[PDB]
């Protein structure tokens, strides 16, 4: 209809994203007649890729998704007007007036941050925001709107014990990640958090109820020696462990390994699952190849990284076998390690066409008939495959979208430091992108411009149970009242916890 | 009553819970009867139930 | 296993949710599919992405001048082109592995030998009186029968999948479920009790299909948006005639259906092919279980219906 066309034809619109969604998204827009699209992507085309990103194919294995989707779909219609960014919506030069340009903006990302950060820059610049998403069958489809519908973040959205990882693993999943630590430790940043050597202070182990109730350098010192390695993590620490008596008296006790006893010993190659030497050849074979690369270029741990996804692979199947557990193909840690989730072409396909149906019906001036549909597998017992419901109202408790929000976090001020504070709690925790925060007394904290490095315990800055802090995000144009509470019984793996 | 919820995958579970909601969705789902969503207040009584509780996840892959 | 390395890299994600077997049973298996329109193309899109062994695509008509002056799958520029030829390339390289073919000559004149080459038929756009004739060619055959069709905001698809076995994880178990013939699922008899309880939750949009295929029928098309003062007119005689036929109050379909009915709508298109590639996919592979036997999609509403009509 003319008003309709007119509007469509007229405006420009945002997709965020060029995947699985993105791609039959921008195809949709086209041939729906959106005249102006900007698509951003920071990524680069991959081959597993190929299954669900139409608009690639294997010739364009590693150029960027935004330009190649452009390219494209100009191949079918020319006349298309489309801006492609090779970059992450996350830049700041995607500020408020950036999003203020779309009379529409439309979400086709794959993990939560990104989208916190989009709700942030959509209720800023007061535009319309369809959010989606899929895994493997399922999806779903929903429109945010600011003063008329619950944002992004108005409803909580949906973790291993330090020592049940360094000391008392049971699952596989548990030497999976104890494999991805190691990897970081050896090669990555160095975080705390992700100690590999046992754990000298575990509960479970302690004889009596009082106390109870309380790696890189050294692998740098070696040239990081295979085999040294090797005997360091797989007998050494083993029988270090095995120390711990308290801990071995109900469980079975871990085996530790020995590199010279070790060395004289269908479906898809990756779904096979090798034998002990094999793995163990693996990891040495693997962190030869990685010293290597950590001498051209700290490194990140890549699921597409062949050396880095062998590393974790071998580690982790030596560990279980260690502790008497079957171990797992290279193909099944890969899903574990990497999080992979399941994908097809259909599933996205579905989901895309719904995106552009509640957009049409939000620039009809019609978003009282917008819904949030979900995307079942099977019918429900109404029969319903696609189940609409109606938009609810923004809730008036939401830490994001509420007049002046607040929050309360509880944590030892003594012991928790100024990086912690800005890293696992306001960038982490609360999703800001460029933040600054400040004491709420008559003393800036945290700086957005990267001064400060403070990076200090918290109570050394005169912060105590009853101060509060204003953080801002100004990229986001948000504003976070955070009131302190303080404790010193959290957990021994509860650093802070945001008060319910 | 006895009512069931049912989320995506099939998972079919029997409840059992007095007609005077919040303890029987026991934050990662939403749960609908019949199109209507399902409030930590509501009670069977006020929303004619006999039946069947529906379970949804947001899904974040895309 | 039985498929090379790069299609172990290409299909990884897809491996990941249904099994290496199941893609094995689509490597395997060769697909029919009749009419190159919005909704053919999503599912040829989809089909061949999912990795079949082969996808035929028949059509016998040219782009015309009315055709969307954008389509996936067809260059800008090729009215009076066969539709299957002008597809073959973009449809061809979305995967390479794929055995993609174009036939071009009308499916009424083809014979019930051509069938048998195929695992399943899918066919959009065709007549009532087609629809019926391949999906008996279909049932002599054991091959898996599909049709599907949008206009407007609404779609819907339909499967014969005769006596279906597949398995689905609780360890898998073994199931079978029973579709009945096209014929029968679309001359539904509303007299009984039965049927009369029945028809309270029969969603509008099976009634919306039985006026629609009426008109191709009469007509030779489908509505178009440039004769649409004319093909509403003629399209609320139909309702008429065909309500008041099946003993149904002919407002059952609101009077303002035709306002929704009219043309591809490309994100209908998507929704739809989406819904019944998967079905072809399901049905190939005997995973998981298939929609019996009707889905209807309002794209006004965001409902989209199961409904198990014919028996
Ligand atoms: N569902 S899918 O995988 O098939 O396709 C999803 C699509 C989303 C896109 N991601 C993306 N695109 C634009 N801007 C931002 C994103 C991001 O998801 C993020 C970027 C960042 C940051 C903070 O920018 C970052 C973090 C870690 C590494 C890097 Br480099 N940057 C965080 S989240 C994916 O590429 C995919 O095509
Ligand atoms: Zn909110």
């Amino acid at each position: 209809p003319r008003e309709l066309a007119e509007a469509v034809a007229g405006g420009r619109v945002l997709v965020v994203g060029a995947g699985g969604i993105g791609c039959e998204l921008l195809k949709n827009l086209v041939l729906t007649g959106f005249s102006h699209i900007d698509l951003i992507d920071l990524d680069t085309i991959d081959v597993s890729n190929l299954n669900r990103q139409f608009l690639f194919q294997k010739k364009h294995v590693g150029r960027s998704k935004a330009q190649v989707a452009k390219e494209s779909v100009l191949q079918f219609y020319p006349k298309a007007n489309i801006v492609a960014y090779h970059d992450s919506i996350m830049n700041p030069d995607y500020n408020v007036e950036f999003f203020r340009q779309f009379i529409l903006v439309m979400n086709a990302l794959d993990n939560r941050a990104a989208r916190n950060h989009v709700n942030r820059m959509c209720l800023a610049a007061d535009v319309p925001l369809i959010e989606s998403g899929t895994a493997g069958y399922l999806g779903q489809v929903t429109t945010i709107k600011k003063g008329v519908t619950e944002c992004y973040e108005c409803h909580p959205k949906p973790t291993f014990p330090g020592c049940t990882i360094r000391n008392t693993p049971s699952e596989p999943i548990h030497c999976i990640v104890w494999a991805k630590y190691l990897f970081n430790q050896l090669f990555g940043e160095e975080d705390a958090d992700q100690e590999v050597s046992p754990d000298r202070a575990d509960p479970e182990a302690a004889w009596e109820p009082t106390e109870a109730e309380a790696t890189k350098e050294w692998a740098k010192s070696t040239g990081y020696d295979p085999v040294k390695l090797f005997t360091k993590l797989f007998k050494d620490d083993i029988r270090y462990l095995l120390t711990m008596d308290k801990l071995w008296r109900k469980r079975k006790p871990p085996v530790p390994l020995d590199w010279a006893e070790v060395q004289s010993q269908l479906g898809l190659k990756d779904q096979q699952v090798l034998d002990v030497k094999s793995y163990a050849r693996l990891f040495s074979k693997s962190i030869e190849t990685l010293r290597v690369h950590l001498a051209e270029k700290e490194l990140i741990w890549d699921k597409d990284d062949p050396s880095a996804m062998d590393f974790v692979t071998s580690a982790a199947n030596l560990r279980m076998h260690i502790f008497s557990m079957n171990m797992k193909s290279r193909f099944d840690i890969k899903s574990m390690a990497g999080n992979i989730i399941p994908a097809i072409a259909t599933t996205n396909a579905v989901i895309a066409g719904l995106i552009v149906l509640e957009g049409l019906k939000i620039l009809s001036g019609k978003i009282d008939q917008c819904r949030t549909i979900f995307l079942n597998k099977q019918p429900n017992p109404r029969k319903k495959l696609l189940v609409p419901c109606a938009l609810d109202p923004p809730n008036p408790n939401c830490y994001v979208c509420a007049s002046k929000p607040e929050v309360t976090v509880r944590l030892n001020v003594h012991k928790v430091t100024v990086l912690t504070l800005q890293d696992k709690i306001v960038k982490e925790k609360f999703a800001m992108v460029a933040p600054d925060v400040q004491i709420e007394d008559g003393t800036i904290l945290i700086s957005s411009e990267e001064e400060t490095e403070n990076n200090k315990k918290l109570s050394e800055f005169g912060i105590r149970n009853g101060s509060r802090l204003q953080a801002d995000d100004f990229l986001q144009d948000y504003t976070l009242l955070i009131n302190i509470l303080h404790s010193e019984d959290l957990g021994k793996d509860v650093e802070f916890e945001v008060v319910g | 009553i006895k009512l069931k919820v049912i989320g995506q995958d099939s998972s079919e579970i029997h409840f059992k819970v007095k007609m005077t909601l919040k303890k029987l969705k026991e934050n990662s789902l939403r749960f609908l009867f019949e199109g209507q969503r399902i409030a930590d207040n509501h009670t069977p009584k006020e929303l004619g139930m006999e039946d069947v509780i529906e379970v949804y996840q947001e899904q974040t892959g895309g | 296993g039985g498929i090379s390395e790069e299609e172990a890299a290409q299909y990884d994600r897809q491996i990941r949710l249904w099994g290496l077997e199941a893609q094995k049973r689509l490597r395997a298996s060769r697909v029919l599919l009749v009419g190159l329109k919005g909704l053919g193309a999503e599912i040829a899109k989809n089909l061949i992405l999912a990795g079949v062994k082969g996808l035929t695509m028949l059509d016998h008509e040219q782009v015309t001048p009315e055709d969307p002056g954008a389509q996936f799958l067809i260059r800008t520029g090729s009215v009076g082109r066969n539709r299957a030829e002008a597809s073959l390339e973009r449809a061809q390289n979305l995967n390479p592995m794929v055995d993609v073919k174009v036939d071009t000559e009308d499916i009424e004149k083809k014979p019930e030998s051509f069938f048998t080459q195929f695992d399943a038929v899918c066919l959009t756009c065709c007549s009532r009186d087609v629809i019926v004739k391949v999906d008996q060619i279909c049932h002599k055959n054991s091959i898996k029968f599909f049709t599907g069709d949008v206009f407007g905001y609404h779609g819907y698809t339909f499967a014969n999948l005769g006596e279906h076995e597949f398995v689905e994880e609780k360890t898998m178990v073994k199931k079978k479920v029973v579709f009945c013939p096209v014929k029968e699922a679309l001359e539904v008899d509303w007299s009984s009790e039965k049927a009369k309880a029945a028809l309270k939750r029969t969603t509008s949009d099976y009634f919306l299909l039985q006026v629609l295929l009426k008109f191709r029928t009469d007509k030779g098309r489908d509505p178009s948006s440039d004769t649409y003062e004319e093909d509403s007119e003629l399209l609320l005689q139909i309702r008429n005639d065909v309500l008041d036929s099946l003993g149904i109050s002919p407002d059952l379909l609101p009077e303002d259906f035709v306002r929704y009915c009219f043309s591809e709508m490309a994100p209908v298109c998507a929704v739809v092919g989406g819904i019944l590639a998967q079905e072809i996919v399901k049905a190939l592979s005997q995973r998981d279980p298939p929609h019996n036997n009707f889905f209807f999609f309002d794209g006004m509403k965001g409902n989209g219906i199961v409904e198990c009509l014919g028996p």
